[PDB]
């Protein structure tokens, strides 16, 4: 089977992903062929008659909009390869601010920037979109594989299911069931937030229920839940369930719905938004772009 | 005549060369751009300071502990923590074996189609894949490589693609006994194909040297790398620079790098330009990495390591200024970190429960600073009274090689072209293998 | 020239009887508002305010049960947490918080949902409309 990957407005993580099949990435080059691969190949132009095409990153410029353009017209089967490609992803943190303030900063007022004619690079590079966009906004997407990045075994799972002619199925629930931390059978109470380096946590039981802000609730399970496992909160990475548009929205109700529930026609709803001196980042790390409000208006 | 490579394949992310010719038919113009940006630098305006370490992994895939390291040892900073040694010695090991995964990374998967089919006319033999068909044990030696030192991230840092227990004040864990035990039995291998490593690379260098390709790209510049006491180090030291002859011009504590270091911006890249503030840009050029770090070194901090660098001096002198060498130098860092695996997993500090450091009161700036795999990497943050942050700066290794990069793929098609007919598959993969010799990483580079 | 664009979300047991109560006495408010019934404002979280927005609204108002009154006993208790933080999201988003508006109307107070309307009218009004819609056009 013909195969291509790009790579678009990501960090090259879920390419490095698939490298990390390690022994089997070997195996799976042999049951296909790789006809496009920047980082591997020097095949420079995505050739015609591609039958999988596995498109990482979301769309930060003009470039990226092209090459998702030109792969869609060239591949039978595109997947949104990761949660830059899904959701955003991080660099969706960007459309929290004007793309002449991300530009600014980064060649005028950086403290080591040296730039007295105040020149912002424009010859021969790709303008910036107004904001950074899933890759489904801009294309028709068959497929998504979700994660930062998605563990090597769900990417050769799908890929696999596409050789054989199956549909891939992605796991559908949140990541509390992965999770091996213990959850009270009374259900979820929270009496305070605390932010991740206040107080020291407990190993074995839940994070959220002990005040911590763990997204875990609002995500995709599927990454084994390795976060809580090492000791932090989950930061929701594989981003939300297929129940769920605005996974930042979801979180929000369902911690705004537990805070002072012991104790809720008392607790002061004020605490907990007073608490979060960063919201968007708090709930919206890896999908701000994909999001009902995906922009700071200003 | 207009010629354009684009993309710029075998290395991370997106970059291209443009080649022009005056109506004469004469070479006029040929320029290195990276077309990418994302602001994280802007971005991270806003954000919790403890959640930096979480966002700048999301730089670059490949090294992503530099960042988590860099990150996290500007947040101790900012919330003024000196962290126990257990936390300082397990986020050693973690960037060790990223390293090792790095090194590997490139010189097997990225240069070496190069380094063995350097005359050929068939891509689709240059590569992982056409390496594998003729020399499969070369393959599965560095599949072996890499695994050993993702293995290491992903036991120490929870993740082996963006790790996230590096915490304000130390770890959010520690190594178990019996973790650390089979990390140990499996680190006498990655030393030992470490080793075989530098033997490929000799082999596949003297092939290179014999095509006259050794000497692409050639120029002479100063060379940045922390040092520790003198000793090569990519985690603790003050960063060294050396001029082209070797006399040591600088050495500093990261925290004073704004004073060293100015970053310039040309129209026609989204990579900026940097150079010894001091000294300017004609004469300020400097380069990072493997070579610049062996450079400013006066020795290496492993046994195993050192007998390759004493024989290496020995053959080309110090400092050197060869833009191919850079991957020997890079086997020479993959062994080195190999080793350094194994002496950290021997220390019994590494197994301690005292992981963590209760943060005080917050200090409204913090550098962080480490040795990426590409080069030195600087996290500065300001942050206000309740540890949002302010205002950011990243000089993020490649960058600081992009006037080398540019310089050199300009002296490679001086050297190889005089009119358009020159400016053949192999002359343009010439000019391409310069590029790959310094380990670019563009995604990281323009952040 | 312009109208502003409002949407509201009220409760079926107090807020939606409370706009009947302000029908029947034929108490007149603004005709920007559309309401939609939900049977309890424990119903209305963020995801269907900013989903508002995203469609192009300029102000939002949402009516529940007083607090004490839930018919359903304590989901407007819910509602209220939800709502605070959402105040703040909505000002980190660039959309003003007065946008937003929640009151606690019973089955009776339809003089109170008339004034709520005119008030919460002229405040959209005076704001002017939001350009949420139109820079994602963009
Ligand atoms: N090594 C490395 Fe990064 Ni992908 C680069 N260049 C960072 O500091
Ligand atoms: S998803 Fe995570 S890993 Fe894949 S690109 Fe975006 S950032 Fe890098
Ligand atoms: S820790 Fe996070 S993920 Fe594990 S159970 Fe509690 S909430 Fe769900
Ligand atoms: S735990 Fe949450 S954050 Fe960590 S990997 Fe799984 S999803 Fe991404
Ligand atoms: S029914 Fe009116 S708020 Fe619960
Ligand atoms: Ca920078
Ligand atoms: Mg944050």
């Amino acid at each position: 089977v013909k195969i291509a990957t790009t790579w678009l407005g990501g960090c090259s993580g879920c390419h490095i992903s698939l490298l990390d099949l390690h022994e089997e990435l070997l195996n799976l080059l042999e049951n296909v062929e790789l006809v496009h691969c920047p980082v591997l190949m020097d095949v420079k132009e995505i050739p015609d008659e591609v039958e999988v095409a596995l498109i990482e990153g979301g769309i930060r410029n003009e470039e990226n909009l092209e090459i998702a353009k030109e792969m869609r017209e060239r591949a039978k089967i595109v997947i949104a390869f990761g949660t830059c490609a899904a959701f955003g992803g991080v660099p969706g943190l960007g459309n929290l601010y004007s793309n002449d303030e991300l530009l600014d900063k980064a060649y005028k007022t950086t403290i080591t920037t040296k730039n007295d004619d105040g020149i912002i690079p424009n010859e021969e590079v790709p303008e910036l979109v107004s904001r950074v966009k899933p890759l489904s906004e801009v294309i028709e997407v068959d497929y998504f594989i979700p994660g930062c990045p998605p563990n090597p075994e769900m990417i050769a799972e799908v890929v696999k299911a596409l050789l054989e002619g199956k549909e891939p199925e992605l796991p559908k629930k949140n990541l509390c069931e992965e999770c091996a931390r213990k959850k009270s059978e009374e259900g979820v109470a929270i009496e305070t937030i605390k932010r991740n380096y206040e107080g020291n946590p407990d190993p074995e039981k839940c994070l959220l229920e002990q005040g911590y802000i763990c997204l875990g609730i609002a995500t995709r399970e599927g990454c084994g839940a390795p976060c809580p496992s090492s000791g932090v909160p989950c930061s929701g990475c594989s981003g939300p369930t297929d129940a769920v548009v605005d996974q930042g929205a979801k979180m929000i109700s369902a911690l705004c719905s537990d805070f002072g529930i012991d104790n809720d026609r008392d607790v002061d709803p004020m605490i907990l938004p007073k608490s979060i001196k960063d919201k968007i980042g708090s709930f919206y790390k890896f999908t701000l772009p994909s999001a009902f409000v995906p922009i700071r208006l200003k | 005549v207009k010629l354009s490579v684009e993309p710029v394949t075998r290395v991370e992310g997106h970059g291209k060369i443009s080649v022009s010719f005056d109506d004469s038919g004469n070479l006029d113009k040929v320029r290195f751009h990276v077309v990418e940006v994302r602001g994280f630098e802007k971005f991270l305006e806003g954000r919790y300071v403890e959640d930096a370490p979480i966002y700048t992994p999301r730089i670059c895939g490949i090294c992503q502990v530099a960042h988590h390291l860099a990150s996290a040892k500007a947040v101790d900073n900012v919330f003024g923590v000196k962290i126990p040694e257990t936390a300082e010695l397990l986020r050693n090991l973690m960037h060790q074996g990223a390293t090792v995964h790095s090194h590997a990374l490139h010189f097997y998967m990225l240069a070496a189609p190069d380094l063995m089919f350097p005359t050929t006319d068939d891509v689709l033999k240059r590569n992982l894949m056409g390496i594998a068909k003729e020399h499969p044990e070369i393959i599965k030696d560095a599949i072996e490589l890499r695994k050993a030192g993702q293995n290491v991230v992903r036991v120490v840092g929870g993740r082996a693609i963006h790790p996230v227990t590096a915490v304000v004040g130390g770890q959010s864990k520690s190594l178990k006994e019996e973790e650390r035990d089979e990390l140990l039995k499996l680190s006498e291998r990655t030393i030992e194909l470490s080793e075989k490593s530098i033997e490929v690379g000799k082999k596949l260098l003297e092939n290179i040297k014999d095509e006259d390709l050794l000497d692409i790209g050639y120029f002479e510049s100063a060379h940045m790398g922390m040092v520790n006491n003198g000793v090569h180090d990519l985690y603790d030291g003050k960063l060294r620079v050396v001029n082209s002859e070797g006399k040591v011009e600088y050495e500093f504590d990261p925290s004073e790098y704004m004073n060293y270091i100015a970053e310039g911006v040309k129209p026609y890249s989204y990579l900026k330009f940097p150079y010894l503030k001091d000294k300017g840009e004609e004469d300020g050029i400097y380069r990072v990495n493997t070579l610049s770090r062996l450079n400013v070194s006066d020795k290496m901090a492993t046994p195993l390591a050192q007998k390759y660098y004493d024989e290496f001096v020995k053959e080309f002198g110090k400092p050197c200024h060869h833009p191919m060498l850079f991957h020997y130098a890079r086997l020479i860092e993959l062994l080195s970190s190999a080793e350094m695996v194994k002496e950290l997993l021997e220390n019994d500090k590494i197994v301690g429960e005292d992981i963590r450091a209760e943060p005080e009161e917050v200090v409204g700036d913090g550098v962080g600073c480490v040795e990426a795999p590409r080069g030195t990497l600087i996290h500065h943050f300001k942050t206000d009274d309740d540890g949002i942050i302010t205002d950011t700066n990243l000089v993020v290794a490649t960058v600081q090689n992009n006037p080398a990069m540019d310089i050199g793929v300009r002296k490679v098609a001086e050297k190889y072209i005089k009119a358009p007919e020159d400016a053949t598959p192999q002359v343009l993969n010439y000019m391409e293998m310069l590029i790959r010799a310094y380990d670019p990483c563009l995604s990281c580079a323009t952040h | 020239e312009w109208e502003p664009k409002i949407i509201g979300f009220c409760c079926n047991w107090c807020t939606y009887g409370g706009a009947d109560t302000a029908g029947v006495g034929r108490m007149q408010y603004p005709p920007s508002i559309r309401i939609i019934r939900v049977m309890c404002s424990g119903r209305i979280e963020p995801s269907l305010i900013l989903k508002a927005f995203k469609e192009g609204a300029d102000g939002v108002f949402v009516g529940g049960c007083h607090l004490g009154d839930c018919h359903y006993d304590s989901g407007n208790y819910k509602w209220q947490r939800r709502v605070m933080m959402l105040y703040e999201l909505l000002e980190e988003l660039g959309i003003e918080k007065e946008r937003l508006n929640h009151e606690w109307i019973s089955a009776s107070e339809g003089e109170k949902f008339q004034n709520t309307m005119k008030d919460f009218y002229n405040k959209i009004e005076a704001l002017g409309p939001c350009k949420l819609k139109e820079e994602l056009d963009k």
